[PDB]
């Protein structure tokens, strides 16, 4: 009887925690070091 | 672009995933199951209401303080060598202090037509209930977003007139004749607002 | 079963829509960047 | 009559007639209203004649403003479903056509007063191009008088 | 859609460089300085100008000398107050136009360097746009442009060093000839810049700069008859950045002649027109006194763009053209040889 | 007193917390 | 008879088909206009004989303007979801391809009209390809209706 | 008399929204504005105390936005009917998206008019008059969130 | 018969098949016809042999359209959902598929138009490769023909 | 009496929302001013311990969004009502983006002010009172966190 | 008494997340340290055994992370209770999230203060002071995934 | 996470090995806390497992 609530609970938890994982880890992919030396 | 590339993403991959869904509601049968008459008739027509009152001051000062800066930023750049600019041409900031005159009284005006009811049954809140609440829903956002883009639109203008005043002091007279033709639109959000209303009524 | 039931669905478009006014002042902030030198 | 739900499309037909309208007409006068501040300082003589290309958007705004008074006054407490998407329909044929017709009056316009600045024969070439330019929205007027009135 | 937006940072900027225009000197302001008699009187009409009282303290006799650097250092300190407050579309943009002056003054130290002489060489003898007050090892190097070149790579014209090798410049190539590839591949570099900038001061700039490389592209293959360089060096000091890099390019390279490369620009119809300066009649405006009044045209066209990082260097193309021809004022008046005092370029 | 206090803290901790991630490293 | 909601893919019809041909017809408009006033200040001749991409995109406009009077007229309360499909394929069909035949003029427009300012010899090869670009609004014209009669 | 169990939703998320968002407008006032006044210390050290009058009106905007945040939390209270939580998230955006523009206002003219005054001082009466008008949004979604929440 | 909302995916066969041909053929149109004008200016001769291009794109657009119209006369009141959904995917292959093929040609004609303007060798290695081009848009075509017919 | 099942996502989700988004206010207040003080100290190294007042200034921010974290993991029971989640909810939100706003205002300015303090002495006076201007931000966000959460 | 049988997914959850951005957070502060450590040594070899703190403090993070990460692996069970679980998420997250704004602060204060000191080695003092307060923010995300993980 | 570690940190590093020999005792003494990110996932990994 709970299905609206434990679906949203999942889904908006899930890609709201994979978009910190997406924005963060494209944040170090690449990050600007100063290799030359 | 780095910030563009979420909400680029974020829009494809939302429609996208919509249409994946869109093409599996129909093919099984399940399009019963959509509903659009049990979205907008179970909610409440005090979300559509309130949102558009919200909407009718706050997207109406959003263009107002849209159009002061394009501008502004102009007066004390072009000030700096020609300090005669600032009495003259603080008429364009007004033009786009108008447009949030122009929302804030629609905005009391539209907050006065709202009204508590006690029935909760979307028979017993009748259709002349639920069209009050479209109602304030659709003026809000053509007083809102008329007066933004007409906000935008005498900043615009107002900025350029505040350059060439800069060069020739004749000049700012006769592009003031735009920024008339630029405030217009915000005129014509209120008439649409004040229509759409006129013969509503909410309460029971 | 309802995937959102009324309450939900007024909180979401309420929340979701409020996220696009805090992402829309965020953007504008993230952009605020200094200057280089002084003089 | 109608359902209770069925006013709902009415409203968005009067609003995105005038709200899209509004972002055609805004454009139109910003875009082009930049131009004629800019050609100003150099010709002065042209700065009454080059208003022209910010009032082909200013009746941009007055297409949206009539469909709009047309669906605001035809709305009324349960009308039919048929009748809603008619006005729907009617205000996104019209508003989103002169948004179409608002960008290209802007970008026309804006480009025009700076060739007309340079050289005064552009100007009988100028406004056959803004003639053009505003009939998109025109096209859209007639469109959406013969949806709302079935 | 990207005119909305330039205000938040750089709306201060604009006005203030177009404020910066209105001063510089219209033909009613040119005709009082051609009236003038002395030094000393051109010194009291400069005063009813934005200039005034700039030559109050040097001496009283006012050599032509003295009017020039002091003319060139009221532009130079007002292209570093807009510099310091540019944040990041636009200063990275002013330090493109800064590796102009970068450029003559890496050539300048160079030569030196070959001839062992140091610090005292560059101080007095660099233009102050692009100049070498900061990365304090490149005054510190007296090594013979060997161990200088490690230390050259730390200034921002190290990207465009990269078609240049170290041991080339040690006198195996001629010293005009690295000034024309480093040039070259600035423009490039420049070009690309503007172009991913987007909207306004991409189609403001990139008109400059297309001709900008085809005034690069004839006067290289016009003064290169009478001197033993070949056609692959002068076809490699061919910027690819304009109207005539797939096409006129290549007949360039072919010429031989002044009456080639004539024909070959017959074919666009904007660089014909430009040719008819015409020095077989003995007094009358030469080629690139036609190339320097088409140049100031489209800076001059380029402040009609409004919402663009253009007008920036457009200015600085202007008021050099202000120091260009008061100079040519001044030097026609101290030697008393004005009958072609007419000839200057009148922008505004 | 006051230098041995706090650099030596430092010898402390990362042999303390140092053998619990050494003692996981032989894995 | 059908369901109350077939009539709005129907209205979708109408008013796709004739915004999409609007945007397209804005951008033939826009993109070639910007190429009038850049060749105007030094060839002063070929200004009325240079308008034909901003007339051409014009053609645009009424394709879209004929079928979306052509769905509008016949539209009715209570028609079935067969034929509401219809209506809603013909408005897509005859926009998105006059939408895409509104981005090719406008290119080739701007990009030619550029080019004849430098070559009259141009002029002959300019129409040949704008012809090329304005028969894609054509072939979708001619299956929006053969979908809008049936 | 009683409403559903989530009807407080609506008005603590504008007691939320009335704080946040003002206060992004705020911190956008202090941050650009007090930018600007570092780069004109530098050469014209007299003008300091002056020109923190971009970064005091940016602090009214924050204070606006406290104002209904406290004036919401002090109306909630549990069975609240949805008409009055619904008012008061209504009052919450014409709060707090007036002051994030007017905020953002504030910032910009305050950043280019504290770099204006240090080379000309007769922009300082000027400047000020700009902020005026940029102010008076924020008391504009003030005094229609007083209309909202109290009815 | 078949379920009624079986016939919307058959006319989005004919719709996609339409206008993602017509994408495509404009693309080819478009990128190639930037490479016209600016061969134009040093060698005029060889305009007409530079048709070709913006002819094999031409193709492309009548690929689709052949087959827009052999659903359109398949159209019926109540299909089936299997022959509706074998026309959908029968309008999806051939119009995607000449969106790539019309991608494919117009930059190669770009290039090949631009690079036969410095060399005339080419022209017979260029109209070679532009076979090759077309024949994606005939592959895409044969198999909308087989999954129409049944 | 007894709340449902789920109603206890939101409190503890307030609590985590006032400590996440301070620290990334905190984060960025160290981090953009940290930056700036290590190219002030090149030229005037004797304003190290005098330079290090924009990152305690980040430091009140993050004890401002832990303050309220407690204080919400105190009122934390099994089985409490909606309304009451509600309130936590609106209480970690509050004081985390007025947090992350404040944070972000004592970045810019700590980054500015003290790069112009070493070639001007006389901003530091300017520098700390725009300093405190951007700070109160977080305090105006902490009385609306601490409002709504005794009721 | 027993919960139901999705209830172990959120504290599960909350068990990786106080893992996963915690180590992401650790990540960017050895990366962005260690870069400067490799650009610093190439002129001054002498201070490299000193200036491997800001990677160390980064290593602090972690142990933050998994620490709590350990604290909620062994309150799980099956069919605990849908508040306790929520209680797991949140503690979860307010490490995670917070240890990724600490480390991420210290990664560029790191940084800048090694490239610093390399020119003046008077920063090493004040470095270390500014690596304290970028610290701490991961410590305040400890202390209440602690006391939500308590109960 | 400890993947980005040792790929920024080995990719700076060596730059700095060829152009002084003394980083060698440095650099692999931050690729230790570069790899324990892993580690500490595994153990966090293992005591989930057992359950
Ligand atoms: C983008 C993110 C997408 C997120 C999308 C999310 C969509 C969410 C769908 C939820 C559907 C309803 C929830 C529910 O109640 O069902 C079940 C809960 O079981 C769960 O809670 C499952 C949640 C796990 C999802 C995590 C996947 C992410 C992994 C990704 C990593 C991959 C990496 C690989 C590389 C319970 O079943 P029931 O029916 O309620 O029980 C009644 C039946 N009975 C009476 C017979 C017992
Ligand atoms: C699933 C879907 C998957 C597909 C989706 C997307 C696929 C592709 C995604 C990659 C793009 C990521 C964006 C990015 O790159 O970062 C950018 C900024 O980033 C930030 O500044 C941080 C923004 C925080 C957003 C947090 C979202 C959490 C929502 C939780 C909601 C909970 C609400 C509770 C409150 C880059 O940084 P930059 O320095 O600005 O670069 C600009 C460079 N430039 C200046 C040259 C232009
Ligand atoms: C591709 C897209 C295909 C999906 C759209 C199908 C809609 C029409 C289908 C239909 O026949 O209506 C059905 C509902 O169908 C729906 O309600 C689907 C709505 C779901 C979301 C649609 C989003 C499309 C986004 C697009 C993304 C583009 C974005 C690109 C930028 C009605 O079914 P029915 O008639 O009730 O069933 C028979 C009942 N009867 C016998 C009583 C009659
Ligand atoms: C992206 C890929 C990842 C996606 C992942 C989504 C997969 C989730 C699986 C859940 C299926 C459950 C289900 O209802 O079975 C359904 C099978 O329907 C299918 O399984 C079709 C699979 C849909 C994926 C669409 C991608 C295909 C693109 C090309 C059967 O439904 P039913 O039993 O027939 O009930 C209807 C009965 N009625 C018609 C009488 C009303
Ligand atoms: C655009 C601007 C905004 C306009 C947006 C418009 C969005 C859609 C407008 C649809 C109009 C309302 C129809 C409706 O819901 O009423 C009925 C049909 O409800 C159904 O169950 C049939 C299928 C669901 C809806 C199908 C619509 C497809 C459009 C999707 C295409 C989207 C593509 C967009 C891209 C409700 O059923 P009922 O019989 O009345 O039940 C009452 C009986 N009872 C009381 C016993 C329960
Ligand atoms: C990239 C490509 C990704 C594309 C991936 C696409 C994956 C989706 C494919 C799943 C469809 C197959 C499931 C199925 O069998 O039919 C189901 C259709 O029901 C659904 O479609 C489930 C999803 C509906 C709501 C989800 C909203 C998504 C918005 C997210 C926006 C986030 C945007 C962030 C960015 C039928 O199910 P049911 O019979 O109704 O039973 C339900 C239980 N009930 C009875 C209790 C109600
Ligand atoms: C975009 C929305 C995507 C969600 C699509 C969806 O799942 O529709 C959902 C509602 O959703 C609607 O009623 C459609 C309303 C669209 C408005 C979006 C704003 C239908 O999914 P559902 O859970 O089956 O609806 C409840 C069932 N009931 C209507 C019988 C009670
Ligand atoms: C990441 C966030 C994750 C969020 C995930 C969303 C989680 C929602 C599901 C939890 C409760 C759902 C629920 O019961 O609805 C209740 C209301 O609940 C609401 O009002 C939901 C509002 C969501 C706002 C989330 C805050 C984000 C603010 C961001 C602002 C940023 C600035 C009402 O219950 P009901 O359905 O009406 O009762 C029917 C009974 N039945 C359920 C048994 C059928
Ligand atoms: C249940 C809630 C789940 C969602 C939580 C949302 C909170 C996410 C917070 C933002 C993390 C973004 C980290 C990006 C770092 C930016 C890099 C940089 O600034 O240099």
């Amino acid at each position: 009887f709970e299905y609206p609530v434990v679906f949203n609970l999942v889904l908006w938890i899930m890609i709201g925690l994979a978009l910190t994982l997406i924005v963060t880890c494209y944040n170090i992919w690449n990050m600007d070091p100063g290799y030359d030396s | 672009t780095g910030l563009v590339l979420l909400y680029s993403g974020v829009f494809v991959a939302f429609w996208a995933c919509l249409l994946v869904v869109g093409i599996c509601y129909t093919i099984f049968d399940l399009g019963f199951r959509f509903d659009v008459a049990w979205f907008l008739t179970e909610t409440s027509p005090f979300m559509w209401s309130n949102l558009g009152i919200g909407l009718a001051i706050s997207l109406s000062v959003v263009g107002a303080a849209w159009g002061i800066y394009i501008t502004g930023s102009s007066i004390i750049g072009g000030g700096v060598k020609a300090p005669r600019i600032k009495t003259k041409n603080l008429v364009s900031i007004i033009f786009c202090e108008a447009v949030a005159i122009y929302g804030i009284i629609m905005a009391i005006v539209i907050s006065n037509m709202a009204e508590p009811f006690s029935a909760t049954d979307p028979k017993a809140i009748g259709h002349r209930n639920y069209h009050a609440g479209y109602s304030m829903f659709g003026a809000g956002l053509t007083v809102g977003l008329s007066n933004l883009f007409c906000g935008v639109c005498v900043g615009i203008v107002g900025s350029g007139a505040a350059l060439a005043d800069a060069q020739n002091p004749s000049l700012f007279v006769k592009i003031l004749i735009v920024e008339i033709f630029g405030s217009a639109i915000g005129l014509f959000g209120v008439i649409v607002a004040i229509l759409q209303t006129s013969r509503v009524k909410m309460g029971d | 079963a309802g995937f959102f039931s009324p309450g939900i669905w007024m909180g979401l478009l309420t929340s979701l829509f409020m996220l696009f006014i805090f992402t829309y002042g965020l953007h504008m902030i993230l952009s605020l960047k200094t200057m280089d030198r002084f003089d | 009559n109608g359902p209770e739900y069925a006013s709902f499309f009415a409203v968005m037909g009067a609003s995105a007639a005038m709200v899209f309208s509004a972002l055609g007409a805004a454009y139109g006068t910003a875009k082009s209203g930049t131009g004629i501040a800019a050609m100003s300082v150099m010709r002065p003589e042209m700065i009454m004649k080059s208003i022209i290309p910010v009032v082909m958007a200013g009746i941009i705004a007055i297409y949206g403003l009539v469909v709009a008074v047309l669906i605001a006054n035809s709305l009324n407490d349960g009308i039919s479903l048929y009748r809603s998407f008619l006005q729907l329909g009617a205000g996104l044929s019209v508003g989103l056509s002169g948004l179409a017709a608002g960008f290209a009056i802007g970008i026309v316009g804006d480009a025009g007063v700076r060739g007309t600045a340079q050289q005064p024969r552009l100007f009988v070439g100028m406004i056959l191009i803004l003639i053009f330019a505003e009939v998109l929205g025109l096209y859209g007027l007639i469109v959406a008088l013969i949806l709302s009135t079935k | 859609f990207p005119e909305l937006y330039f205000n938040v940072d750089n709306g201060y900027l604009e006005g203030l460089v177009r404020g910066l225009k209105a001063g510089v000197l219209s033909q009613a302001d040119y005709l009082n300085l051609v009236q003038c008699e002395t030094l000393e009187d051109l010194k009291l009409h400069l005063q009813s100008t934005d200039y005034g009282n700039f030559l109050a303290n040097e001496a009283s006799p006012l050599t032509v000398s003295v009017i020039d650097d002091r003319l060139k250092e009221k532009m130079v300190v007002e292209f570093r107050h807009m510099r310091n407050h540019a944040y990041e579309p636009l200063a990275s943009f002013l330090d493109f136009i800064t590796y102009s002056y970068m450029i003559d003054n890496v050539i300048l130290l160079i030569t030196g360097t070959l001839h062992q002489r140091s610090i005292a060489e560059l101080v007095p003898k660099c233009h102050p746009l692009g100049s070498f007050e900061q990365m304090e090892a490149v005054n510190i190097a007296q090594t013979p442009a060997e161990l200088y070149n490690a230390i050259l790579v730390d200034t921002p014209l190290a990207a465009f060093f990269q078609d240049c090798i170290s041991e080339q410049d040690l006198d195996e190539m001629n010293i005009e000839i690295i000034r024309n590839t480093l040039y070259k591949a600035y423009l490039e570099s420049f070009y690309k810049f503007c172009t991913l900038l987007g909207g306004t001061t991409a189609d403001a700039m990139c008109p400059i700069l297309e001709f900008e490389a085809d005034r690069r592209a004839f006067i290289i293959t016009i003064n290169s008859f009478g001197t033993e360089l070949s056609k692959e060096d002068r076809a490699k000091l061919f910027p690819h950045c304009g109207r005539l890099y797939p096409e006129g390019l290549a007949q360039l390279a072919r010429a031989d002649d002044y009456e080639q490369v004539k024909n070959v620009a017959d074919y666009y119809p904007e660089y014909k027109l430009l040719f008819e300066g015409a020095g077989s009649n003995p007094g009358d405006k030469t080629l690139e006194d036609r190339f320097f009044e088409h140049e100031v045209k489209l800076n001059k066209l380029a402040f009609l763009n409004q919402f663009h990082f253009g007008v920036f260097y457009a200015f600085v193309k202007l008021k050099e053209q202000e120091c260009r021809n008061i100079v040519w004022i001044a030097e026609c008046i101290a030697q008393r040889h004005r009958a072609k005092i007419d000839n200057y370029i009148p922008i505004f | 007193f006051g230098d041995t206090m706090v650099h030596q803290a430092i010898h402390t901790i990362e042999y303390c917390l140092g053998c619990i991630s050494n003692t996981a490293s032989y894995l």
